């Protein structure tokens, strides 16, 4: 589980 | 829940703080850059670059901040602007980012030429080539942003294959490309312009210091601004490109709930700073110029030294030796013929002066003469290494001598020079004070000697 937002 | 993992966990304080901040930056930056545009329009080539910069920064606030504030700070999932919105928004975000990046960089390269290569700058530049130059950096900015149209995109990440509240905008392509793309962005949007800005500004800053109390206070704030501009860039933009690289370089294996949560706070910090750049830039880049206090805030070493030593006169005089001179120590001719001078003075500026000039005309001559002296020193074997080793103040003193006696005159001080080269200040002073020079113009020479032996302005209390 990791950020999807950049 | 089927989207429950896409939940970002951040303090509600935190979200309310960053929002208040965000909107504070937004007004100040939208107003500042607007007013900047309003001010620049009612006014050499810097004025266009400042305007281009003003636009690029205005656009960052208007195109990037609104959707980020809805969809990245508060509502993380789902992405409410569809697939083309996702592709259009990161494209437009990137484009403006490059424009600001390329503007700030160009603006520094532009002022490098103006001050370190004024010959070219004069003949080999105009307001045509400027707009050719500016077109190229939106053209290029827009070009460089294209990858974002193809690497971003909508995607349903929800645990269940597809549920409407789990659609997200994200790099929807493999990491081998996404790592590559993001490291081109970083290099071209930050490092390239870091090297340009940091180097040239410091080079300009140093040259400008030597060139330049009330009458030149403008230029001394300009120097501090020139260095401030670099600090401003680094601080506001470095964390942003760290976070973008951290996004892709941490492997799914190494990601943890803590790191996940850290990142989204780090997001709030980094992007708040990023938007700061656009807000402060109009204020920072327009500080130096006259009308700053006026325009925004309505909406709510060698010059000084020679100005003293050579003085300023508008009619022709005879200098110490008895030769016809005008302005700031500009020797017109060695002839004894008072007409011969007038002839050479009309020739100098290009009109029938009759031995009289304006202050502007005097200051135009001065700069040509100082240019001449500094080229003299830089092109001379016996003077370049001495000059190169001296600090800003002592450099000016070396120019005072060359301005007075010429390049090949000062090359005659063979040993006094060596001593300055080797920081033997006291010995230089004593040996300089035993010269024909010192005899002719004791007052001036003694101030210049004091300057060499102290590195201070102790001599020039009369400066204004």
């Amino acid at each position: 589980r990791r950020p999807y937002i950049l | 829940g089927p989207n429950s993992d896409l939940d970002v966990n951040t303090d509600i304080y935190s979200k309310v703080l960053v929002t208040a901040i965000y909107l504070a930056l937004f007004v100040v930056g939208t107003v500042g850059n607007s007013v900047t545009l309003f001010t620049l329009a009612r006014k050499s080539t810097v004025h266009y670059h400042l305007g281009s910069l003003a636009l690029s920064d205005l656009l960052i606030l208007l195109l990037a901040m609104p959707v980020e504030l809805y969809n990245f700070i508060w509502v993380h999932h789902p992405w409410a602007f569809g697939d083309a919105g996702c592709r259009g928004y990161y494209f437009l975000r990137d484009a403006c980012t490059y424009a600001t990046a390329l503007n700030v960089a160009s603006l520094s390269v532009e002022r490098y030429l103006a001050i370190c290569h004024p010959f070219k700058a004069k003949t080999l530049m105009s307001r045509s080539r400027t707009k050719k130059f500016i077109s190229a950096i939106w053209l290029a900015s827009a070009l460089l942003a294209i990858p974002m149209l193809f690497t971003m995109g909508l995607q349903n990440r929800s645990a269940d294959g597809t549920h409407p509240g789990g659609l997200v905008c994200t790099p929807i392509v493999d990491t081998a490309t996404v790592k590559v793309v993001i490291q081109v962005n970083t290099f071209m949007s930050f490092l390239f312009p870091m090297l340009v800005i940091s180097i040239l500004n410091t080079v300009i800053a140093n040259k400008l210091t030597v060139m330049v109390p009330g009458r030149v206070q403008a230029l001394r704030h300009g120097v501090l601004v020139l260095r401030a501009v670099v600090i401003a860039f680094v601080v506001c933009w470095l964390p942003y490109h760290v976070r973008r690289l951290m996004f892709c370089y941490i492997s799914d294996e190494q990601w943890t709930t803590f790191l996940f949560d850290f990142y989204h706070y780090f997001y709030m910090l980094t992007n708040a700073l990023f938007y700061a750049s656009s807000a402060i830039n109009p204020i920072l880049y327009n500080l130096v110029s006259a009308n700053f206090r006026q325009v925004f805030l309505s909406t709510l070493n060698i010059f000084e030294m020679l100005r003293i030593d050579e003085g300023l006169r508008l009619k022709i005089y005879k200098d110490t030796e008895g030769y016809y001179t005008i302005g700031i120590g500009h020797l017109l001719t060695k002839s004894p013929s008072l007409n011969a001078a007038k002839s050479e003075l009309d020739k100098a500026i290009g009109r029938n002066t009759n031995g009289v000039i304006t202050k502007d005309e005097a200051e135009k001559l001065f700069n040509q003469d100082v240019d001449a002296a500094v080229r003299g020193i830089l092109r001379n074997a016996k003077l370049k290494p001495v000059y190169d080793s001296l600090d800003a103040v002592r450099r000016a003193a070396l120019i005072n001598m060359v301005f007075q006696m010429g390049e090949t005159g000062v090359a005659g001080f063979t040993n006094s020079l060596r001593m300055l080269n080797n920081k033997r200040w006291d010995e230089a002073a004593v040996n300089l004070a035993k010269s024909r020079w010192y005899n002719q113009t004791p007052n001036r020479a003694k101030r210049v000697i004091t300057t060499f032996r102290t590195g201070t302005w102790d001599a020039y209390g009369s400066g204004s």
